RNA sequence: GGUAAACAUCCGACUGGAAGCU
RNA sequence: GGCUUUCAGUCGGAUGUUUGCCGC
């Protein structure tokens, strides 16, 4: 146990935020879409080359009628992940919303954008159409909670950014 | 009846705390959530509660939840409210800005957000007509101080976002606030501007005046707000406002680029402004940035890119400034080219000087970024003639040399760039991918640079060569030397090829040319990777030998010696890749040399002939691939005899051993019989790792195939008519009067055709499961795809094995696997090339089509996807396309008929497997996609030009025609979205447009339209298909419903169709 | 040399966002 | 309805550049 940082997870309903976290924590894949209600805070520890680093992950429900305080969960956050699904074109349309909301409440925090479920037959959201991250100078990683493709890449980059050590290894 | 104000506030505090509690029972969570929802929907005293919690005394968490309530009320409960209730809520929130919040520097960013959201929500409920004095009200609040003014800025930016960018309101209400915005836009943007201007000023003198930190820090924070909120408007608003007061907005934004605390904001405003698209005339005023005044602050800010180590704050500003400079060049390039009033800016030299600052900076990212604008600058009709640009090229190319050196790894520490590469890319893999793709684009841009200043480019490529020649598994690898050499080569070769296009026949530094050519020649390495650059530098420098043919022998010496070996070590150690790379590279330069300067190599022909003869003398010495490259080169020189019989005699003599082995009696059996064949090659046998005799066999058979292909591909009549006549190549002339050529290799190749088709047939038969089961278990996947070729087409990348290593040893199964794939493609290659080479001596061959059908098209039912694709492309496409129409009858027709029928049937069945739905299956799905594209392409190229002759011609045929229509309209139903538009717009129509008048079998008409509909049914979602398919559906219902009546039969089965609306449209076209 | 895959510059095919015109 | 320039998508064609792979 050591530093501990507040991490905010935002995005449309069903883009697999809860499943991404449940995996990292337990290491199992969840199948049913049980809608999240408000937030579920989860601690994640990462034994780095610089010691253990902890992540209080605020798994906020991005379903319209289920977010609790919404903006209020962003309170004093120090890093964020904005997630969307490549099966739903709509979720990438709504990324700039999840973004405006975050930077407004807590400016200057490192944010990683994440296109989930790349393991699914055909991506409606083509990897070349993803340009938002470049207009708002954020990192991107297409990922999958069933496939584990880039499983730790977003955490590693955040961890790298907060501690200010590009050589930081998980 | 429900509750008292005091009591609720208490529980609401208990509920917000439990919700924010990272470690609270999940059950207590839900009850807290359920409390709040109910409260926010049913409670009648929400506003008194919201205003209470919202007050300055509480904990931030609680205040924010109070404010969130007052926002939820405006947003969901306004309609269930009295006029009085609203007026009360409004006045309270306005009071809140006035002095119900903490002062400026204390006060969480999130509270300002929450308070701001409530105002905006009321503005959207009723701004223009029920809330007319809003703009004045805000203007009044903003005069009260910085805490207030910042708050107004938060509101105007949220409001600008929600109504214009996110546009999150019903269409109707949205539209009216935007028109109102525009109407007030001079007022609003004037307000943003003066706020910024004054706040900056106050921050100006007060900054460094010790006893006043709180006010400097405050006036600053408003600046930042202004810049932020300005950035909300700057892209969407009319250009009038940007330009407004002799362009004051753009002026300040430049001046602010040199203020550490406001720069990133101002850079971001500049960026959005200057990326503004649309009407060309609207951008014209953007040219003010080129003005004396603006350019000064721009350059000053760009000079500070000294690159003195990575300071995160500064580097992030530089990434921004840079994009500003990029967009501003593309603006310049886009406004000038159009001659429309824009004349080259006076201050263009300053823009360049400033842009160059980023071009020479350590950062990979920063350098790469400039490329595209340089590429636009260098191809400008006008600016490449500008002398300020000419002047700048020496400094530019000087930068490019360094850019060429693959230095700056995220992991290493060798160069300043390494630091920043860490900031920008996770791993070296992300760095490589960026680097390599960057250099592709860098490639094209550097040529344009040389094209504009050929003297200098050559001189500096020259000097880098002289330099490299005298400086610096323990011989060579990825050392600084090799990396320096590869960059140097690459620059030079790029520079020379460019120079021999721009500089006239006479401006050439011949003397300096041969100067360098000599030095390259005299230079010496036992190191494969270095020699390989040497060989490239020779070929680059080789156009010099045109002036000084004395040098040819040295040149031949250099190349041929490299062909033979690399004296790493002979029959004692394994052949490293870098070794077999230089040999290949030499053999390649041999062909390029002969193909490009052959009058030149001509006098030396006997000597080369003799040399190659000697080299092949020991059949075990060179690689089959090496052997043939040399033969190919020899063929290319003989083209220069420019004389039919002369070449006829040479080639028959050159081919004389190959003919021997191929037409041999026992080879015939090997080629014709499957068991004979499996035998010759060693799939029959289980020393479970001594294939030994099998390898040499299958190398001799490859040798012949490689040769036949070599000759066919390279043999050629004189390209000049007057010359083609004289050497006796012209057979007569066409109806249209085009000469008909005979090719020297015809008699010789035609003799080998029967054994080729023999082998082709046999090879295809091996794919029968009862032939394949005849292979031995060691070699059962002899005819499957190399794992190389698999991850290839799945995009799954590879590691780079070291060229000083032979770790992957050539497995007996992998050895055969490579053989089959190559033999398969090579046979078809020869047939592919037979048409365009032989002409009408191949096409008129007796019963060709039948021979082809029984050989090439023999076993298709069992031939896999990855074989058929190669076949179609390499063999069928060219066979057909290069056929003179005289025999569209003879052979094109009898072949394409059954082919298209089959292909179509194969594909539909393949598509139904896919429509039915780890890596092993997923892979095969990809191959269906690529095959389908290949087939559709084949069909298109065939009859689309409206149709070609063989379009018309194949249509005047029962079977061909049916097969073309079926396939084409069936394509719309496959799940591949790439084919939908292609086939629809280019193909489906002109096919039906050919078979209007006459027999349109009733059953055919109904099917056609149902199939277009399945198209709309499959795709749908995709805007490309749909538009294109609708239009195509429309064309069929319009050319076909004045005649046939069963078209409507189909329409009525479509879900939700008002028959009444159908009737109206149906009769509209059946009257006038 | 050959082959496949990426990207870039230019001149059409239609969906949709401002106008010029008979 | 008849005739056109500008701005994003989905392609299509033509050059050009780069990166992989090629002992059978
Ligand atoms: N195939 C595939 N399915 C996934 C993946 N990630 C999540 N899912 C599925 O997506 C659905 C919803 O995932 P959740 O994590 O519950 O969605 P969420 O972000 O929590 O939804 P909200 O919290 O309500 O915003 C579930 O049905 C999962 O099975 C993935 O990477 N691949
Ligand atoms: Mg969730």
């Amino acid at each position: 146990p050591q530093v501990q940082f507040k991490l905010v997870l935002v995005g449309d309903g069903g883009t697999g935020k809860t499943t991404f976290v449940k995996r990292h924590l337990t290491g199992e894949f969840e199948k049913k879409y049980v809608a999240t209600l408000g937030v579920e805070v989860h601690p994640l520890v990462f034994h780095t080359n610089r010691g253990p680093i902890k992540f209080n992950v605020w798994d906020t429900a991005g379903q319209e009628k289920f977010g609790g305080l919404r903006d209020g969960y962003y309170i004093q956050a120090q890093c964020a992940i904005i997630m969307f699904d490549v099966t739903s074109r709509v979720t990438y349309k709504n990324v700039p919303n999840w973004h405006r909301d975050l930077v407004r409440v807590c400016e200057n925090i490192p944010i990683v954008l994440c296109g989930n479920k790349v393991d699914i037959k055909d991506r409606k959201v083509k990897a070349k159409s993803i340009v938002f991250h470049r207009k708002k100078n954020l990192q991107y990683y297409d990922i999958s909670a069933k496939s584990n493709y880039n499983f730790e890449k977003p955490f590693l980059w955040l961890a790298r950014k907060l501690i200010g050590d590009p050589n930081l290894e998980f | 009846a429900m509750d008292q104000v005091n009591a609720l506030c208490e529980q609401l505090v208990k509920a917000v705390t439990v919700m924010m509690d990272p470690n609270s029972t999940q059950r207590y969570r839900l009850e807290a959530l359920k409390f709040c929802e109910e409260f926010k929907e049913k409670c009648p005293i929400c506003v008194p509660c919201g205003l209470r919690l919202a007050e300055k005394t509480q904990v931030a968490i609680v205040r924010h939840f109070g404010l969130q309530i007052l926002e939820h009320v405006v947003k969901f409960r306004w309609n269930g409210m009295s006029r009085l209730e609203k007026v009360y809520l409004k006045n309270s929130v306005m009071e809140l800005i006035a002095n119900g919040t903490l002062n400026i520097l204390e006060e969480e960013n999130h509270i300002k957000d929450a308070l701001s959201r409530i105002v905006v929500e009321m503005i959207k409920r009723e701004w223009p007509q029920h809330w007319p004095d809003m703009l004045i009200e805000l203007d009044t609040l903003s005069k009260q101080g910085e805490t207030q003014t910042e708050l107004v800025m938060f509101i105007l930016l949220r409001l600008a976002e929600d109504v214009v960018t996110f546009q999150t309101l019903p269409p109707q209400r949205r539209r009216d606030i935007q028109q109102t915005l525009t109407q007030n836009m001079e007022r609003i943007f004037s307000f943003l501007l003066n706020t910024l201007q004054e706040n900056v000023n106050k921050y100006q003198q007060v900054k460094t005046d010790t006893s006043q930190e709180s006010k400097a820090q405050a006036n600053c924070r408003v600046g930042v707000a202004a810049l932020n909120t300005l950035a909300g408007y700057i892209d969407w608003v009319s250009m009038s406002h940007i330009t407004a007061e002799n362009c004051k907005l753009l002026e300040i934004l430049c001046l602010l680029l040199n203020e550490q605390e406001l720069q990133l904001g101002a850079a971001e405003c500049l960026l959005i402004a200057v990326s503004r698209k649309g009407k060309l005339e609207d951008r014209k005023p953007l040219m003010v940035l080129f003005g004396d005044v603006a350019m000064h602050y721009i350059l000053s800010a760009a000079q500070t890119a000294d690159g003195g180590g990575l300071v995160e704050k500064h580097y992030v500003f530089l990434k921004r400034l840079c994009q500003v400079l990029c967009a501003l060049g593309n603006q310049l390039c886009a406004l000038l080219g159009a001659d429309s009033d824009v004349e080259t800016p006076s201050n263009f030299g300053k823009y360049l000087e400033s842009f160059l600052a980023f071009t020479t900076h350590p950062s990979q990212f920063l350098r790469s970024s400039t490329q595209m604008t340089w590429g636009a600058l260098f191809r400008h009709e006008i600016l490449s003639r500008d002398p300020l640009l000419l002047a700048i090229i020496p400094k530019y190319l000087r930068a490019s040399m360094t850019n060429l050196v693959k230095m700056g790894f995220p992991s290493k520490t060798d160069s300043p760039s390494c630091e920043y590469s860490r900031f920008d890319f996770d791993s070296d893999e992300d760095f490589n991918a960026f680097f390599n793709s960057s250099r592709a684009q860098q490639g094209e841009v550097m040529r344009l640079a040389c094209r504009l200043d050929p003297k200098t480019s050559f001189q500096m490529a020259g000097e880098w060569l002289k330099y490299q020649l005298s400086t610096f598994s323990l011989c060579s690898v990825f050392s600084p030397s090799f990396v320096q050499w590869e960059a140097m080569t690459l620059f030079l070769e790029s520079v020379i090829t460019q120079m021999f296009r721009t500089l006239n026949r006479e401006e050439i530094p011949v003397n300096d040319g041969i100067e360098l050519l000599q030095m390259v020649l005299n230079f010496d390495t036992k190191d494969p990777l270095i020699l390989s650059c040497v060989l490239t530098n020779v070929s680059a420098l080789f156009p010099f030998v045109t002036y000084r043919p004395e040098f040819l022998p040295q040149v031949f010496s250099k190349l041929f010696s490299s062909v033979t070996f690399e004296t790493v070590e002979e029959s004692k150690a394994p052949r490293t890749r870098a070794v077999r790379n230089v040999r290949r590279h030499a053999c390649s330069s041999i062909i390029k040399m002969c193909r490009d300067y052959p009058q030149l190599v001509l006098p030396n022909f006997d000597m080369l002939y003799n040399h190659v003869k000697q080299l092949l003398s020991n059949e075990l010495l060179l690689t089959q691939m090496e052997k043939c490259a040399l033969m190919e080169a020899l063929v290319l020189i003989s083209n220069q005899f420019k004389n039919y019989e002369r070449q006829k005699v040479f080639l028959e003599e050159l081919m004389a051993p190959v003919a021997s082995i191929w037409l041999s009696q026992d080879m015939h059996r090997v080629l014709s019989d499957v068991d004979a064949f499996i035998a010759y090659v060693g799939t029959d046998q289980k020393d479970p790792g001594l294939e030994d005799p099998c390898g040499l066999n299958r190398a001799r058979m490859s040798f012949c195939v490689y040769s036949i292909l070599g000759v066919v591909k390279r043999t050629c009549w004189p390209t000049d008519l007057e010359e083609a006549k004289a050497g006796g190549f012209v057979v007569g002339y066409t109806s249209s009067g085009n000469p008909i050529f005979r090719n020297p290799c015809t008699e010789q190749i035609l003799k080998l055709l029967d054994n080729l088709l023999a082998l082709i047939r046999t090879h295809n038969t091996l794919y029968a499961p009862e032939m394949l089961a005849k292979m031995a278990e060691p070699f059962t996947k002899a005819l499957d795809m190399l794992d190389a070729e698999k991850s290839a087409i799945l995009g799954l990348p590879q590691p780079l094995l070291e060229l000083n290593d032979s770790p992957v040893f050539k497995t007996v199964l992998e050895r055969m696997q490579r053989f089959f794939s190559t033999l398969y493609e090579n046979c078809f290659h020869i047939l592919g090339k037979a048409g365009p080479s032989m002409q009408q001596d191949f096409y008129t061959v007796e019963d060709l089509a039948t021979q082809l059908l029984s050989s090439a098209f023999v076993n298709l039912n069992n031939i896999p996807d990855y074989r058929l694709r190669p076949m179609l492309r390499v063999f069928v496409k060219p066979l057909v396309l290069f056929c003179p129409p005289e025999h569209y009858e003879a052979l094109v027709s009898p072949i394409l008929g059954p082919l298209f029928t089959y292909l179509h049937m194969r594909l539909s069945q393949k598509w139904q497997v896919i429509n039915q739905r780890e890596s092993q299956e997923m892979l095969e799905e990809q191959l269906v996609r690529m095959l389908t594209r290949e087939v559709m392409d084949l069909i298109t190229v065939c009859c689309v030009s409206e149709l070609t002759d063989l379009g018309k011609c194949l249509m005047k045929h029962e079977d061909v025609c049916t097969a073309l229509l079926i396939t084409a309209f069936n394509s719309l139903a496959w799940k591949d979205t790439l084919s939908c538009q292609r086939t629809t717009s280019q193909l489906c129509w002109p096919l039906l447009k050919q078979v209007l008048s006459g027999t349109l079998l009733a059953d055919a008409v109904t099917w056609l339209f149902t199939s277009v509909l399945k198209g709309l049914q499959m795709h749908g979602q995709h805007d490309g298909c749909m538009a294109s398919l609708v239009h195509l559906a429309f064309q069929i219902y319009e050319a076909l419903r004045p005649r046939y009546l069963e078209i409507r039969a189909v329409m009525e089965q479509i879900p939700e169709i008002q028959k009444d609306s159908l009737d109206q449209f149906d009769c509209k076209l059946l009257n006038p």
